[PDB]
């Protein structure tokens, strides 16, 4: 599909916050006991609205709630963390879940170099054909 | 399927892990991302009134918590502490590691009472309630939280297109008939000196008054209650947040025009 | 192995329960403050014993137990949600896991399109042998 | 290994991920499913103390909780309110968002005493305590349940093979010197009125039973306790669910012959 | 990098203690009912610095501790399990997310015997050419 | 990124599942492992005053707890139940499923005193506090433990080279001042007879010292407190664990020459 913003408005900016995964390497600053408290983890950044991608990712979040919703019911886990690593699983399983069929649409080796591998090498078998 | 945003063709596109095409790259995790957008920034209304009317209890359904990895940092955020009429809480406690949205510019805090016929407080338009990194279905006692929705994206692995600190202030609220058709609202100036809420009434200008109040003198200087009200003809600001006098009296209700 | 049905008795059908990950799209059904309450997400189906599927199911379920237990007493997680998601990783690491070996028996990748696209090929330099 | 079935020549097999062959196709974990199966299907006697002969209390063992996506619907299950001789509790609470088993058509509740050796109850066979999607290895405190055991599968991708609403009734016991060898166990008919319960009792019987005391008015008329016994000639219904008079009186014993 | 014990010593000697995930075969000791308690589910084993192992390993725990902390310290998990089903997740997408272009660097395909199965097989062409 | 750990050139070595090539093989999960590792094998003081003074009480750090698969023989664990001057507890109760490691050869066990400021308890140099297949930031009351650290490694497939039963002894200290600059410890031999101790104070030094004060009858044969103090001229044992007299008196305070 494409993301149709739909919505009353649109903030066009994107003023975020995050944790850094790797982010206090300066001193002791990593070792919880010194390190910052609850308030203090977080990085923050500003994004505009580059090929619309702020205006559609407002949109994204909202279209994306029904699913989750849905989704939510569905499990009886209280806390859910695994929806991305279950993203990364269904990717590889979709592309890697089957016998691969060289040049398949559903088959992603490319044999671009070892095409052109061969058909250098045929000149080693037709070009040297001394008699 | 949950859907899951890719940027292709200079612009962002649903799609999920069955559509794609073997140009697209997966090569880490971490191209994996949630991320927390607040319904402030599709227009909603942010005052209290109309905040709180999004808003309901409900038993049966048990709630659900999911994580985001990143936020907006908000204008708005709200924090409830709500009990019935006989003084028993409407709202639970925050489960464990459970901590409040990190970024808000103006946090309501509303204290009141209601009925809360049900043993949970959801979204009525289905959207969450956004704390520190988890996302609930519910409202948890006394925790600030911004109302938002979740998106998950598979970012580029390297440059995704063409080409002031934290303050954050309270502002604190008397509630009666909370989550019901007659609810009423107070802005609190100090223990005994209130004003009565309305819709129009901006977070800047509830600041303003309040700043007014403290310097003109016309806290309550008794032992009792005291009402101001701002009549109709006091304008105080429909445009979002990103794009921005005398007082007389008649419990002690009065005017201030 | 092959499954053996070693129980007094079998049921031949499955008369069964289950939630739908994505089973709430009229109106405002998904919502969670409308929707169904715990006792109301629940899907029902028959199933009968063609392929002797039902009664082999029965066994493997009972057979599968005490490799289960032993899991859960090495576990320290009190609720384990994890067991589908590693076997799907395992699935793709018994495959992928290791460098691909094309004709090998441990390397599902076909070459039947591959071979006959050179095969065909061949027949310009061979075949287009002009003097 | 945990083992993993998959359907290969029109019919299931143990395997595993390790044993598969490149014909064999996981595209999607959607294809992946755990199920929960009753042990009714597979021929166990389901009445009260045929059941309960097979848990038992020990301690040192940490419980354990593993999910599983679909179950059966059952006839029989159970529900535990047992409590020692000094009145406290013998089982745990159901941990948080651990529900009862959704689908059962008679749930046999239990409410009694014995000594309770032990910090929590255990499927002597090994089976699984089967609630709301959620297997334990112990009885949770009055929380309905099933007896089964779970099976995972690879499905595949499309279809499988060649080629009433829900309605519970709750049928109430009293116990004593629950656990052990000389356990004894009276169905409810009301708070004083009973039957002695025997292993060739079928729940219909006693749902039977227990509509023709009410309708000859066969209850106790007093203050006191009334213990009905059906004598060995009446017989009830050795067939599994799937394929399926006077009253005299000698606490109150007596005699329906 | 390598792995370069600076410790003030290195205990030589990894006496350890573990859970066997399929660990009680013996009758109905599986059972949990039957079964070890807590205390008596782990087997032990020890394993000597063949090949600096051990001295390395000890060194490589130390050099973990800043990176695992700063993810602790991001998480909002309160306890953290999938940290190795990540890594294998990782390890998959590194060598299969893309397109696999064949005798690349970053693609792990071996056509060593597809190689030799079509020099062996212009044999039957160049070889065979029967006028 | 987490280092991971890899057996290349007869040798240990950091890379990544990023850093890898393609003769690299992980064809299941088993080759994944987590290993704790205690910090008495980098040649720590693991004596009761030295071994204190790397934790310490700190507020506003949320803990957090990673699960490891494998660990090490302790020769020396420790089991904290330090209370505040007031009699409130210090350290939290442990949280369900976190047991205490699992081999200890000496179990230290401290009771005491502090001020405790602070509402965890964390290691100041970094590392876990190593509990049964649990790694905590923080000390859990009266839950015995390890110091130590995590590594990760991926095994080989089959062989990765080139080429006694389990007693635990507990003993007591009592404390006062705990996590401060005068922090005081007391070795307990019973109820009323003590030792002032010091970090030269081996295990085996105070078991032996210990076996004396009983066979000698050293003990307190009063209502009163007894404190030993043993004179700087009595040697103990600077070597590692895996590589390795008179009685007057002057509570009542004594001497051993
Ligand atoms: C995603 O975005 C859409 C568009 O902004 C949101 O749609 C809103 O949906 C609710 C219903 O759930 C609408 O409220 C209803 O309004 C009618 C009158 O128009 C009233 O009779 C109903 O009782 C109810 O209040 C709301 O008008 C609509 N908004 C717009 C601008 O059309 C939707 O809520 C967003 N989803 C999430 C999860 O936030
Ligand atoms: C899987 O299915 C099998 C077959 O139905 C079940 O086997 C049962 O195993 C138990 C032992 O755990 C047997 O009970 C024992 O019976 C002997 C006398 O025969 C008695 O002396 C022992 O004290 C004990 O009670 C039981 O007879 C046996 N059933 C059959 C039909 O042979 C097994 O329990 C199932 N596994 C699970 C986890 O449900
Ligand atoms: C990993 O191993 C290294 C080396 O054994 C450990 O290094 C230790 O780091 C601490 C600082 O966190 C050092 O303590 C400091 O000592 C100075 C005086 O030298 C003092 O002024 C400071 O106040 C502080 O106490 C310690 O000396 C150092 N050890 C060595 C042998 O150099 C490190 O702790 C290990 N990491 C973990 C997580 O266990
Ligand atoms: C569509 C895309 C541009 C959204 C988006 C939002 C937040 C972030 C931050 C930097 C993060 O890494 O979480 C990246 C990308
Ligand atoms: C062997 C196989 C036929 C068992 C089986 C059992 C239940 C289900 C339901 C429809 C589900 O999707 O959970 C599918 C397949
Ligand atoms: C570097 C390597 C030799 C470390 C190591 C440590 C412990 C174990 C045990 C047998 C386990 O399987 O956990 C294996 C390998
Ligand atoms: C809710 O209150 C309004 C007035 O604010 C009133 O008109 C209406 O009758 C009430 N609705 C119900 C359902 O009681
Ligand atoms: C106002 O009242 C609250 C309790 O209701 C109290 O905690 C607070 O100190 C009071 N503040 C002032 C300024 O009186
Ligand atoms: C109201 O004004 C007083 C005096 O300036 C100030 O201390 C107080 O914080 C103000 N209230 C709010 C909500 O900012
Ligand atoms: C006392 O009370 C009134 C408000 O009720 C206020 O306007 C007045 O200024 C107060 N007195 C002083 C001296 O400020
Ligand atoms: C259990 O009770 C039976 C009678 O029901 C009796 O024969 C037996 O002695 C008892 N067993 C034990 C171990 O006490
Ligand atoms: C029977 O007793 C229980 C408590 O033991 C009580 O809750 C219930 O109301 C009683 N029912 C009748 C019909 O007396
Ligand atoms: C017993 O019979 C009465 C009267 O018909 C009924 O109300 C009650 O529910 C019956 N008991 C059971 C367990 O169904
Ligand atoms: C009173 O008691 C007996 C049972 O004890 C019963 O059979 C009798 O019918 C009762 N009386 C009436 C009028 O039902
Ligand atoms: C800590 O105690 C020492 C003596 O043991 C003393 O010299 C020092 O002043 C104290 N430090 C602080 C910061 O109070
Ligand atoms: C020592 O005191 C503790 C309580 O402080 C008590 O539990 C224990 O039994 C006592 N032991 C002896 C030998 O007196
Ligand atoms: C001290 O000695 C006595 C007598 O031998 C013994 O019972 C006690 O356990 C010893 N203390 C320790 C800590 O081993
Ligand atoms: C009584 O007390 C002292 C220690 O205070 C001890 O040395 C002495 O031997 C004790 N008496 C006996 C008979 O052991």
């Amino acid at each position: 599909e494409a993301i149709v913003n739909a919505q009353p408005k649109c903030n066009p900016n994107l003023h975020y916050w995050t944790t850094q995964d790797e982010g206090a390497a300066i001193g002791l600053a990593w070792i919880p006991y010194f390190g910052p408290a609850a308030e203090g983890i977080y990085i923050e950044g500003l994004m505009h609205n580059q090929d619309g991608l702020i205006c559609g990712l407002r949109q994204l979040a909202n279209e994306t709630t029904q699913a989750l919703q849905l989704f939510l019911r569905a499990t009886t886990e209280l806390r859910t963390f695994s929806i991305l690593n279950r993203k990364a699983i269904d990717f590889l399983l979709q592309r890697w879940g089957g016998t691969c069929h060289i040049l398949g649409p559903d088959c992603c080796i490319e044999p671009h170099d070892w095409t052109k591998n061969i058909t250098d090498k045929i000149d080693q078998i037709i070009h040297d054909f001394v008699d | 399927s949950i859907p899951l945003g890719v940027i292709h063709n200079s612009a962002l596109q649903v799609s999920d892990v069955d559509k794609l095409v073997c140009r697209d790259k997966l090569s880490s995790t971490n191209q994996l991302r949630s991320v927390g957008l607040n319904l402030e920034g599709n227009g909603v209304a942010t005052d209290v009134p109309s905040a709180t009317k999004r808003w309901g209890f409900r038993s049966g359904v048990p709630p659900k918590v999911v994580n985001y990895e990143a936020g907006e940092w908000a204008e708005n955020c709200y924090n409830l502490e709500i009990k019935k009429p006989d003084g028993s809480e409407c709202l639970p406690a925050a489960p464990d590691g459970i901590r409040g949205f990190p970024r808000c510019r103006y946090v309501h805090k509303v204290s009141g009472t209601g009925p809360c016929a049900g043993d949970f407080a959801f979204h009525k338009e289905g959207a969450f309630f956004l704390y520190d990194r988890l996302a609930s279905t519910v409202i948890y006692r006394g925790t600030t939280f911004a109302e938002g929705v979740v998106a998950f994206l598979i970012l580029p692995q390297a440059k995704k297109d063409f080409f002031s600190g934290y303050y954050s202030t309270t502002i604190r609220y008397q509630a009666t008939g909370f989550g019901t058709n007659e609810t009423e609202y107070l802005f609190e100036v100090d223990n005994l000196t209130y004003v009565q809420l309305e819709s129009r009434f901006t977070p800047q200008f509830l600041l303003q008054l309040n700043e007014t109040i403290y310097t003109s003198g016309k806290r309550s200087n008794t032992t009792g209650k005291l009402i101001w009200k701002v009549n109709p003809e006091i304008d105080t600001t429909e445009w979002a947040f990103w794009e921005t006098l005398s007082f007389t009296v008649v419990x002690x209700x009065x005017x201030x025009x």
